[PDB]
């Protein structure tokens, strides 16, 4: 719920508005937000590299028997989101590039 | 993978 | 020889699984379908059950599960190797189903 306090997070938008907001914003690599997924505890962050606006699927599991969030099942976890994107800010992980600036 | 998305990782 | 189950399905495997104690690092290995060259690897972490596609490609010919970054010229190998470390799984394998 920390992530409400974010401006990256968008809570609960289409794909298709995600990738409106991201080109108002000038389509720059590493041009991010997160939003919720259509059907739960589950996010997608929405990602633009060369010019293009990739999403990464984010979905809970439980664990002894707290929530955790991971873009991988489980191989890389995070108690929330904002760990999340703060780790890719240094990491790509996965990602093709770091996320480097806010889609508002 | 996740079908739909672009996750690429370890399958 | 036990780990391996030849073919079945992955809801056979759940259930192979299951019915052995849904206990951590309880394993198998299976053949896909298809991709008759592939194979799965059915683990169990938190009483829930994970397939690990491992696919063969050639440099001399290997086994990945992580495209080509972690080799292995046979599944013995790649079993074997994960009982000791890692890699990209949760826990080591260590009870064969």
């Amino acid at each position: 719920a920390i992530h409400r306090t974010q401006l990256w997070f968008h809570g609960r938008i289409s794909r298709e508005e995600s990738q409106r907001l991201i080109g108002q914003q000038g389509l720059v690599d590493g041009l991010f937000l997160v939003r919720e997924s259509q059907r739960p505890q589950g996010f997608v962050l929405s990602l633009c590299h060369l010019q293009k606006v990739k999403h990464y699927l984010i979905l809970p599991s439980e664990e002894e028997g707290r929530l955790y969030f991971s873009m991988d099942d489980g191989q890389t976890r995070f108690t929330d989101l904002l760990q999340l994107v703060e780790f890719h800010q240094l990491n790509r992980g996965i990602l093709p590039c770091l996320l480097r600036h806010c889609c508002t | 993978w996740f079908e739909g998305y672009d996750n690429t990782f370890p399958c």
